[PDB]
DNA sequence: GCTTGACAAAAGTGTTAAATTGTGCTATACT
DNA sequence: AGCACAATTTAACACTTTTGTCAAGC
């Protein structure tokens, strides 16, 4: 900026649990005149951990 | 060195035109066309025409179609200016340049000096819509109409449009309201849009092995069943001796055992000379037959 | 690979028959050739497909 | 090519090649290279040979 | 299928050969229909020329049996035979301007290069249209005139 | 049962389609060369498509009235007489 | 041991109405 | 891109032939 400020990030979607379940990634979705969602962003788990499409991935 | 470069130095070579120029050009091209339909014409009316001015005509065309190349030859720049925009989409940069010149050619054909407009205005139109038109012709591996590929682009920009405005995936339901159209038929859509990925690809660890290497082939002979099948041949042979010579028969064409092709009733009354259905009564007894426990209880382990 | 062939292939034959200048034929006698390189040894000559 | 035209022929690409080894006669393109003479201690018959 | 061939010999395939090998020119650059995902005709795939995907069953079906064999459906145009000439048979593509073989062009040394005296940077111009080459010359008009 | 039938192409190549004894015989068939070959005995009934290929001819006439063309012509004639 | 006429289902065959598919086209100017 | 229009394929269907089946009978 100059080309989008302040943005949001919602409450995670679903647990950690939820996710690792129904095969989803643990997300959470982020918003930046006209307002726009930019994508469901992945979360760290407490254990240092990443859900994506339901697998517990670690970033080296 | 490489290709694509040579393409633009030649093309560079080639001087642009004014609006003056292009419109000399647009009239040559309609008097060579005009002068050419009109010799094959006379010949067919029955007609003749002063020979100087004949031999004129004639040239005519020889001066229009140079106006044609050359017309094409100095927009070139034009086709290229937008082609750039639709690389990397599954489509060489030449080819779409290429289709781009095949959507030129026919704005040659089609254009109209009488209008006034500039060239570049007229021609953007179908050079565009040539290499759009491609794309749906040619970037997919397995081809779809471009009607099909017309309606998959828009519920991809439902969906990104859907999925700006709800923050979240919009599902079939929400994707089929929006579009007009049932959710099953967008499940149907959404599988068509899929690409098919590459055999040759190596799935394996460090080039252990590519993907194409782990396909079965299904329809590969299975050993223990062609000997199995061949048991069970030898083995309907000797129920068959236990039947009538004619029952025998009968079995045979009705299921087409011998030739390999069944036979009706009436086909299999024809060959024995008698009704249908004295055919569909023989046949009936020989099942009871083949129903006893003596000749039955081998074939069940056939399953 | 094939498809790049028969698909260039094809174009020409449409450039040849539509009389198109040299400059578009011989672009497209050009890109078919390295499409049939491309074919037998890709990346033998510039860069792969 | 405007002037001396009608002279001579030329062209590009495969079909261009492909005529110059029409027109070559491969038993005289071999005895003009048959020559172990012409010096040959340098690399200008070994580029022949 | 004998098991026991005492030679065993290459040699440059000809356009003919080439011709002669395949079942007929693939004209068009499609796989299979998007919605049926069976062969399309005259492309890729093609069982009218590559072979039929089923054992002694043409494309439309009016031959399904195995009663028939080396036979060809007037209808679809595929030969009633086993599905794996399939694996056995080839086509080919006619063009529409010649082309180089890139082994005998980029091989070093170029093996086309040696065999006309055509320096390989030389004769990559050539082939990928870069300049022009000298094909004939009328040598008696050039010195009457 | 094996029909044999023979196809003639263009450029002067034969081709030998075994078919059925029991079904039709087309006139025109695919052969490998790769062009259209009709058959040499059992008359042909060929209806061709008939479709004449839209021409550069067809998208001047649909726009220029014959009379603005022969106009125009003139125009390119009186300018080559000038010329002279 | 076989055939008849009924009847039905199943298989075709010709005639039509969707639908699917391929092609053409869009004129501020744009190189 | 989107839509119009023509061409082609697919469906739909009515209708006829074919095929299997029951009963009663020679
Ligand atoms: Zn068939």
């Amino acid at each position: 900026s100059p080309i989008f400020s302040d943005p949001r990030f919602d409450e995670v979607k679903a647990s950690v649990d939820e996710c690792k379940d129904k095969d989803m990634t643990y997300a959470a979705p982020l918003f930046v005149s006209q307002t726009v969602f930019m994508g469901d962003f992945p979360m760290m788990t407490e254990k240092g951990t990443f859900i994506i499409n339901g697998t517990e991935r670690v970033v080296v | 060195a490489d290709s694509v470069r040579a393409y633009l130095k030649q093309i560079g070579k080639v001087a642009l035109l004014n609006a003056e120029e292009e419109v000399e050009l647009a009239k040559r091209i309609e008097a060579g066309l005009y002068a050419t339909q009109k010799l094959a014409e006379l010949a067919e009316k029955g007609e003749k025409l002063p020979v100087q001015q004949r031999r004129d005509m004639q040239w005519i065309c020889r001066d229009g179609d140079r106006a044609k190349n050359h017309l094409l030859e100095a927009n070139l720049r034009l086709v290229v200016s937008l082609a750039k925009r639709y690389t990397g989409r599954g489509m060489a940069f030449l080819d779409l340049i290429q289709e781009g010149n095949l959507g030129l050619i026919r704005a040659v054909e089609k254009f109209d000096y009488t209008k006034g407009y500039k060239f570049s205005t007229y021609a953007t139109w179908w050079i565009r819509q040539a290499i759009t038109r491609a794309m749906a012709d040619q970037a997919r591996t397995i081809r779809i109409p471009v009607h099909m590929v017309e309606v998959i682009n828009k519920l991809g920009r439902i969906q990104r449009e859907l999925l700006q405005d709800l923050g979240r995936e919009p599902t079939p339901e929400e994707l089929a309201k929006e579009m007009d159209i049932t959710p099953e038929k967008v499940l149907e859509i959404q599988q068509y849009a899929r690409e098919p990925i590459s055999l040759d690809q190596t799935i394996g660890d460090e080039g252990d092995s590519q993907l194409g290497d782990f396909i079965e082939d299904s329809e590969a002979v299975v050993a223990v069943d062609a000997v199995s099948f061949t048991l069970l041949q030898d083995q309907l042979q000797s129920v068959l001796e236990t039947l009538s010579e004619r029952e025998a028969g009968v079995v045979r064409l009705r299921f087409g055992l011998t030739d390999g092709q069944p036979r009706t009733l009436d086909e299999i009354g024809q060959v024995y000379g008698v009704t249908r259905e004295r055919i569909r009564q023989i046949e009936s007894k020989t099942m009871s037959k083949l129903r006893h426990p003596s000749r039955s209880q081998v074939l069940r382990d056939y399953l | 690979l094939y498809r790049r062939v028969i698909n260039r292939n094809n174009r020409l034959k449409r450039l040849i028959d539509l009389g198109a200048p040299e400059i578009i034929v011989n672009n497209e006698k050009r890109m078919l050739q390295e499409s049939v390189d491309a074919l037998f040894d890709n990346g033998r000559r510039g860069r792969p497909v | 090519q405007d002037r001396y035209g009608e002279y001579f022929t030329g062209a590009m690409g495969a079909e261009s090649i492909k005529k110059l080894i029409e027109n070559f006669d491969i038993d005289a393109e071999a005895e003009s290279l048959r020559e172990v003479i012409r010096s040959g201690k340098g690399q200008k018959k070994l580029r022949a040979l | 299928d004998v098991n026991f061939f005492d030679e065993l010999r290459i040699g440059l395939a000809t356009a003919d050969d080439i011709r002669n090998w395949s079942y007929g020119e693939v004209k068009k650059p499609e796989t299979i229909n998007y919605r049926t995902l069976k062969p399309e005709k005259d492309g890729l795939f093609c069982e009218k020329i590559f072979g039929p995907t089923r054992d002694w069953e043409c494309y439309c079906g009016k031959y399904k049996r195995v009663r028939f064999k080396g036979i060809i459906c007037e209808r679809c145009g595929v030969e009633v035979t086993r599905a794996k000439v399939r694996r056995e048979r080839m086509g080919h593509i006619e063009l529409a301007a010649p082309v180089t073989h890139i082994w005998y062009f980029k091989g070093v040394p170029s093996r086309l290069g040696y065999l006309l005296d055509l320096a390989p940077k030389d004769l990559e111009k050539i082939i990928y249209f870069a300049a022009y080459v000298i094909t004939s010359v009328d040598d008696e008009m050039r010195h009457n005139e | 049962p094996r029909q044999v039938a023979r196809y003639r192409t263009d450029n002067g190549e034969e081709f030998d389609v075994p078919f059925a004894d029991d079904a039709e015989i087309p006139g025109t068939w695919l052969c490998r060369n790769g062009l259209e070959g009709t058959l040499i005995e059992g008359d042909v009934p060929e209806p061709k498509k008939v479709k004449p290929p839209r021409t550069h001819w067809d998208m001047l006439l649909e726009r220029r009235s014959v009379e603005e063309l022969e106009e125009l012509l003139k125009e390119r004639l009186d300018l080559i007489k000038a010329k002279r």
